[PDB]
Formats: structure tokens, sequence, C-alpha cells
């Protein structure tokens, strides 16, 4: 046992990942509009950051590229595709970007 | 759509 | 006082904190890289976004890898003690644990190492956000229907 313990916390504590794709898959973007993610990410935090703790922001992110998003392509390979954003978190307390 |  | 709570990050230092977001757009030619086009979109979305959120917003375009690596190094040596917080937006070419400069690869490890507990100690205790926007590798996800 060791109470002093918690005079350390490890290097790596305290960081959020809010990657774009699953591991090991593709990243899709449009040209036009721009990055599936990154459209998402914006419009969630901009309808929720007054009112939801970060994890959940990024939880409706991954459900509006998982739904409402889907490539289009002249070939067959990358045509009518998916994604799933991956949210890695390190973080040990709740994130609000708003305080009281 | 393109992929990066 | 009264009874105390510890669970949420103190987000109410005087700033919010630093949003780097470093768009790569346009590659050497002899990287072999294709343009990023829409990725201005993603950068001025970000950047409207995070002004919103009174984050203190630098956008920097088409870095190398070492510009990209002394970026990170810079900011990581400032005093960070009157800000909440850290957020660094990646926009670029990726495979699995790598990020691209305009001219070639950099491990996302000696990004985020920069900000270690023990090397940025004005951030030990802060959220340190990383959002990359970059493919993981060259798998394409079918769907199902539901």
């Amino acid at each position: 046992d060791d109470d002093m313990a918690c005079h350390k916390i490890p290097v790596e504590a305290d960081f959020l990942y809010a990657y774009s794709t699953a591991p090991g898959y593709y990243s899709w973007r449009n040209s036009k509009d721009g990055s599936w993610f990154i459209q998402s990410l914006c419009a969630m935090l901009k309808q929720y950051a007054d009112k939801l703790e970060f994890m959940h922001i990024l939880t409706r992110v991954n459900r509006k590229v998982a739904t409402e998003f889907e490539s289009f392509s002249f070939d067959a390979t990358f045509h009518a595709k998916k994604q799933i954003p991956c949210i890695v978190s390190m973080l040990t307390k709740e994130l609000y970007f708003y305080h009281h | 759509d393109e992929v990066d | 006082s009264g009874i105390s709570l510890d669970n949420s990050y103190k987000m109410d230092y005087p700033e919010m904190g630093l949003c780097i977001i470093i768009n790569n757009k346009n590659f050497h030619k002899s990287t072999g890289m294709t343009s990023r086009s829409g990725t201005d979109v993603d950068a001025a979305n970000l950047r409207e976004t995070f002004r919103n959120l009174k984050y203190e917003v630098r956008n920097k375009n088409d870095l190398t890898r070492e510009e990209i690596v002394e970026l990170m190094r810079d900011v990581s040596k400032e005093d960070h003690s009157k800000r909440s917080s850290f957020v660094c937006v990646l926009l670029s070419h990726g495979e699995e644990g790598i990020i691209f400069g305009t001219n070639g690869p950099v491990d996302l490890k000696k990004i985020t190492n920069f900000f270690r507990g023990d090397r940025c100690r004005s951030l030990v205790g802060k959220p340190k956000l990383f959002i990359i926007q970059a493919c993981r590798g060259t798998e394409l996800d079918c769907g199902i229907e539901t």
C-alpha cells in the first residue's frame, strides 16, 4: 500500500484523442463540404457545448457520422462505404466547456 | 467523397 | 464551506487555452501525396467553433514534418499556467499512428509526448485534447443494413 500514490499521476493521464475513424480504416473527406468527422464535430459542439459533457458530445458525433454519411464513388471499391469515429480517452474527470 |  | 465534489476539470481559469489547428492541404510533389481538397472548409469551421468556445485559435497551413515538430515543441514550452486546457487539431494524410507533414511523416507519439505530464508541467492535471482527421490505414467499412 502507498497512500502517497496520489502524489503522482501517470504521465499519459489527461489526454483525449478524438480520431476521425476506427483503427486501420480510411477516413472520408468531401471536397465540397469538408471531412465527415470535422463537419459533424463542429455541428455537435455548436449545438451541445453549453449542455453536455464532452464524451457525450463526441458520442453524438459518432452517431452523426455513422448514420448520416455514406460514400458515393464511380469506383466500386470505394462506393457505399461507412465510417465510425473512435474516441480514445485517458481523461480522469468530466470535461464541460462551460463553467458556473 | 475522397479518402485521406 | 459545504460538501465538495471533484468530478470535473476546472475550466474557469482566466483562459480556456490554445487551439492549434494544423491544416495540410498541399504536399511536396516528391512525396506523391494528393491535395486534400475541402480541408480549408474544415479549418475555417474549426476556427469559428473553437473561437465561440473562447479558445485562442492559431491556424497553421502546409507545415513540413520539421515545422510540425518545432511548432509542437515551442507550444509545449509556453507557460500554460493561466489556461484551462490544450487543444490540437491535425488535418492531413495519415496512417496508423502517423500524420503527414508536407514533406513526410510524423509519429503521433512524437507530437503528443511533448505534452506528457513530466514534460509540460503547466498542463499537468489539465485536459489535453488531440483531434485527428487523417487515415489510420486502408480498410473500408461496407456497413450493414439496419
